[PDB]
RNA sequence: GUUUGACCUCAAAUCAGGUAGGAGUACCCGCUGAAUAUCAAUAAGCGGAGGAAAAGAAACCAACCGGGAUUGCCUUAGUAACGCGAGUGAAGCGGCAAAAGCUCAAAUUUGAAAUCUGGUACCUUCGGUGCCCGAGUUGUAAUUUGGAGAGGG
RNA sequence: GUUCUUUGUAAAGUGCCUUCGAAGAGUCGAGUUGUUUGGAUGCAGCUCUAAGUGGGUGGUUCCAUCUAAAGCUAA
RNA sequence: AUGGUGAA
């Protein structure tokens, strides 16, 4: 059903280009589209419509919201009493303890 | 078990050589919309010589333009075009021409790399790199034109 | 009467104050498509471009002395995270207020009562208590918000305290104003410091 | 540019490769409504040729006719009927097989903006143009009126029966001729 | 796993060994003192160009994690193992010629270094590879009390002056994943990116 | 990757901006349509528009020393032609009324998708501007519609 | 008439020289079946389906006239 | 004949 196809056409490459219309000045120049929206933003920036970004990067650079209007710990120093620390046998009945310590520093 | 026409696509460029086509294309972008406007404000702002710009061609009608001219030098080819026809002759097109084509799959793919949403086909006609592109048209030939 | 979870749904509470209360957040769930979108395209310019609770705090807060039924739970957060996933900018911007906080309390030396303990070094004005300079050793996006909250609080209170540089390299209201007034104290490794001189 | 060779292609309209392209797509479309919104033309260079454009405003819509008022003429109308809201502009051809034929119709809306500040297409927003199909102005609906110039149209170059009630009038001046 | 990444691994080693080589036999011949057959003589260090005193300045260290690509040499290797700075002493005569060997693997004030102090606080202790934390200022005086530091402010201080705990103590002590961390991860790259005769970079 | 992204397709929202039915109907357009030739492309029925509608600038009329958008009137003419029977029945040329030509498909803007819809804030508000969003490359703008036309000097 | 603006190496036209120079396919057409015409034309189901110095309309070797299969447009 | 009305 799908038989194959020769490439009768395709076996040899096209020596030479097919289309015309010599190559245009503008493909040899810069775009001259360009050049008219370069114009375009320098009239609009003449306007004073459009800010250089530049000076966007300036201008990309604290209030009372309220005024007026109408609308403990538990003894657990570092150097406490020694009742107040839990003994050891109550410390498994237990399971923050105050606890006894030289000085602030230890 | 189709037209020989037709499957001539779900043959495609292996893994490696078109992650380095698609590496070797990223480099040559277009500039998009945003990245132009901010450009042309700037020159407006300084105006208020030029060298050519680079970057791929992906219009189908522009690349078809610019094949049969011998201009192109490698031309990427989507397989997941729903109008077949639009593709089915650029391939043989291209043989005529003897300019290497490569058949990538995936039409979205293809225009993640043109900041668009999808793009059939996509064409270089200059280059920055000239070694580069060449070691890859060698491979792309070697590897697709050779096998299938 | 709707139950919590229906109520969250729809949006145990009473439906006259709540049906009401249903009127940016939801807004940026958008941002992290595009931001997806700007990674598939390959291209980095315009995720770039992309890129480039005050009303709360006035309903929750009317007056500036409302502010202190909460205060107490805001400098707890502000005062561990300044010490503690949290990016160490939060960390630094946290550990600033506080700063900033301790500064203006020694300005006006508007301290009343101090206790130190284990837990860390409670103080008095409102009550307020910081941790130990030491390292610590649980859901932190629960945390994150309170911190956010807290911190936009604070940045109106000290604003509205206020209205009323080599150091950042070494770094008669009450008897403790009218106690140790013009004593001049130094203070070792452990006011001139010690510390200082290396 | 790639159109013509689009052209060409479609010229040869038995070839083996259009064959499997028309029973792949007859088959897709039989899994889907009768009428339908088409996401894109199959046929573009027919329907840039017809006036269709690439635009906010158009829209392209595939209809299933019973084979055997012609099968376009009633594709037109049932789009027309549909698409109430939208003006059919023109349709062309898109496959057929032993059960049914199958017409691709470009309509235009005209409430769009950009079609009503578009001087090459604010012309169909005009009321005249509501319903071209359904008073026959479309392209099959002229070709079925006969309207054209020559001698094979004299009895049909401008209504049928505008021709019957003219020969049938008894014109009768002031003063008898 | 594909070809390109071994040759890339060894293509990266062999560059990397050869500069480290030549780094190697330059601070061997300037060792001699013989400045008749190296460009440079002396010694320089980049923060801009400055010159290496002799003064045995102590600086903080960073991890670079890389080049990636270059397989880290042997020397290196027990470089980075001795100063256990593989994981992700002073600036001696005797120390520079083997960190210039390591500077493309690597890179204050009192505020810093008082912070970086007090919030890692490494201390080993009995499991016994235990490191949790500062736990207790009395840990140290058990440990290391018998050498003057009662407590890590004192290890502190000695660190920043020019004491003795400053040695001692080596005995003794946008990271995310998914699309939104990927931009920050991408911006970094930028600022994260080497001639043997040019200055040690900082 | 015992994952994360590009699209394409398909659904939904008390979403934002829009349009459609129907009425009237003398005239207009299309379909259908009776009481093998005749009443007849009539009567009746259905669908679709406006102040007019349709048509309209020839794959025209003519066989001349040629005319040159469409439409209406007189004339052509009760002629040619047909059903050669009762009967049906044109059209060119000629004179008059009024006259206007144009737009796409088709060959590269590729040295710059230069195009357009919508949101936002202003102003001189049947619209214009700065920014953003989206459509567009499976083609949006200019350049050409055979009277040729296009790149250059 | 009155008043402010233009501009931008911006867009067109005239004569000359030069290099190029696209054209609507299930469409035309034939066959058959229903339909209209006083026209034998046209309309309409369906088998097939055309070419580019090509195609359509008319007569004694052909000569005369246009370029259909898209659309807009007051009187 | 055309279009409708009610009626098993």
């Amino acid at each position: 059903p799908y038989e194959p196809l020769i490439d009768w056409f395709t076996r040899h490459e096209e020596v030479m280009p097919l289309t015309a219309v010599p190559e245009p000045k503008r493909r040899f120049v810069p775009s001259k589209n360009e050049a008219k929206r370069v114009m375009k933003i320098v009239r609009a920036i003449r306007e004073g419509r459009i800010i250089p970004p530049k000076k966007l990067k300036e201008m990309k650079e604290q209030y009372d919201l309220w005024g007026d209007s109408t609308e403990p710990t538990n003894e657990e120093s570092y150097n406490p009493p020694e009742e107040y620390l839990l003994s050891p046998e109550e410390k498994e009945a237990w399971e923050f303890i105050p606890q006894k310590y030289s000085a602030l520093r230890k | 078990k189709v037209p020989p026409t037709i499957a001539q696509f779900q043959y495609t460029l292996d893994r490696n050589t078109a992650a380095e086509t698609f590496k070797l294309f990223n480099k040559y972008r277009p500039e998009t919309a945003a990245e132009k406007k901010e450009r042309l404000t700037k020159e407006a702002a300084a105006v208020a010589a030029s060298p050519k710009p680079y970057a791929v061609k992906y219009g189908l009608n522009h690349v078809v333009a610019l094949i049969e001219n011998k201009k192109a030098k490698l031309v990427l080819i989507a397989n997941d075009v729903d109008p077949i026809e639009l593709v089915v002759f650029l391939p043989a097109l291209c043989k005529k021409m003897g300019v290497p084509y490569a058949i990538v799959k995936g039409k979205a793919r293809l225009g993640t790399l043109v900041n668009q949403k999808t793009s059939a086909v996509a064409a270089l006609t200059e280059v920055r790199d000239e070694a580069a592109l060449a070691k890859l048209v060698s491979t792309i030939d070697a590897n697709f034109a050779d096998k299938y | 009467f709707i139950t919590r979870s229906q109520a969250v749904r729809k949006l145990f509470y009473y439906a006259k104050d709540i049906q009401y209360l249903m009127h940016k957040f939801r807004e940026h769930k958008t941002f992290a498509r595009k931001l997806t979108r700007a990674l598939g395209r390959g291209e980095v310019s315009s995720a770039k471009r992309l890129e480039e609770l005050d009303h709360i705090i006035k309903e929750r807060y009317p007056s500036f002395p409302d502010a202190i039924r909460d205060i107490d739970d805001a400098l707890n957060m502000l005062f561990l995270f300044s010490n503690l996933q949290v990016s160490s900018k939060i960390i630094n911007d946290a550990q600033k207020i506080c700063n900033q906080w301790l500064a203006y309390v020694a300005k006006e030396r508007l301290v009343r009562k101090v206790f130190v303990s284990i837990k860390g070094v409670y103080y008095q004005a409102v009550r307020w208590l910081v941790p130990f300079k030491f390292p610590e050793n649980v859901d932190f996006r629960i945390m994150l918000t309170f911190l956010e909250f807290y911190s936009t609080l604070l940045h109106f209170v000290l604003y509205k305290l206020y209205t009323d540089l080599k150091k950042d390299k070494i770094i008669y209201d009450s008897p403790v104003a009218s106690l140790f007034s013009a004593f001049v104290f130094y203070v070792s490794r452990e006011v001139i410091s010690e510390a200082a001189m290396d | 540019g790639a159109y013509k060779y689009l052209e060409e292609l479609q010229r040869k309209k038995q070839s083996d490769v259009l064959r499997f392209l028309q029973r792949v797509r007859v088959w897709e479309y039989r899994q889907k409504n009768v009428i339908h919104r088409a996401a894109r033309p199959t046929r573009p260079d027919k329907a840039r040729r017809l006036g269709y454009k690439a635009k906010q405003g158009f829209v392209i819509y595939r209809v299933r006719v019973r084979r055997g008022r012609s099968l376009r003429a009633t594709a037109e109308e049932r789009v027309g009927r549909r698409a109430a809201n939208l003006r059919v502009l023109n349709s062309y051809w898109v496959n057929q097989d032993s059960t049914y034929k199958y017409f691709e119709v470009i309509l235009v809306d005209p409430q769009h903006k950009a079609i009503r500040r578009d001087a090459r297409y604010n012309w169909i927003c005009d009321p005249v143009h509501k319903h071209r199909e359904a008073r026959g102005l479309t392209a099959t609906g002229k070709k079925s009126r006969g309207i054209n110039k020559g001698h094979k149209f004299n009895n049909t170059k401008a209504g049928r029966r505008k021709t019957w009630k003219r020969q049938n009038t008894l014109s009768l001046w002031r003063y008898r001729k | 796993v594909r070809a390109e990444s071994i040759v890339a691994k060894t293509l990266a080693t062999s560059r990397e060994k050869e500069r480290i080589k030549r780094v190697s036999i330059l601070e061997d011949k300037k060792a001699k003192n013989e400045t008749q057959h190296i460009a440079s003589g002396k010694d320089f260090i980049l923060k801009e160009k400055t010159t290496y005193d002799g003064k045995p300045a102590l600086l903080f260290i960073v991890r670079v994690r890389g080049p990636l690509a270059v397989n880290i040499p042997n020397k290196a290797f027990k470089i980075l193992s001795l100063l256990r700075l593989v994981e992700t002493v002073k600036l001696t005569k005797n120390v520079y010629p083997l960190l210039k060997v390591i500077a493309p693997y690597v890179v204050p004030s009192l505020s810093s270094i008082r912070s970086l102090i007090q919030k890692r606080g490494r201390i080993i202790y009995k499991a016994e590879p235990h490191e949790i934390v500062l736990n207790d200022n009395n840990i140290v005086e058990e440990q290391l009390g018998d050498h003057g530091i009662i407590c890590v402010e004192d290890i502190i201080h000695e660190i920043a002056t020019m004491g003795e705990s400053f040695s001692v103590c080596n005995f003794f002590l946008v990271s995310g994943f998914g699309s939104l961390n990927r931009l920050r991860k991408i911006k970094q790259r930028e600022a994260e990116s080497n001639a043997a005769t040019a200055p040690v970079i900082e």
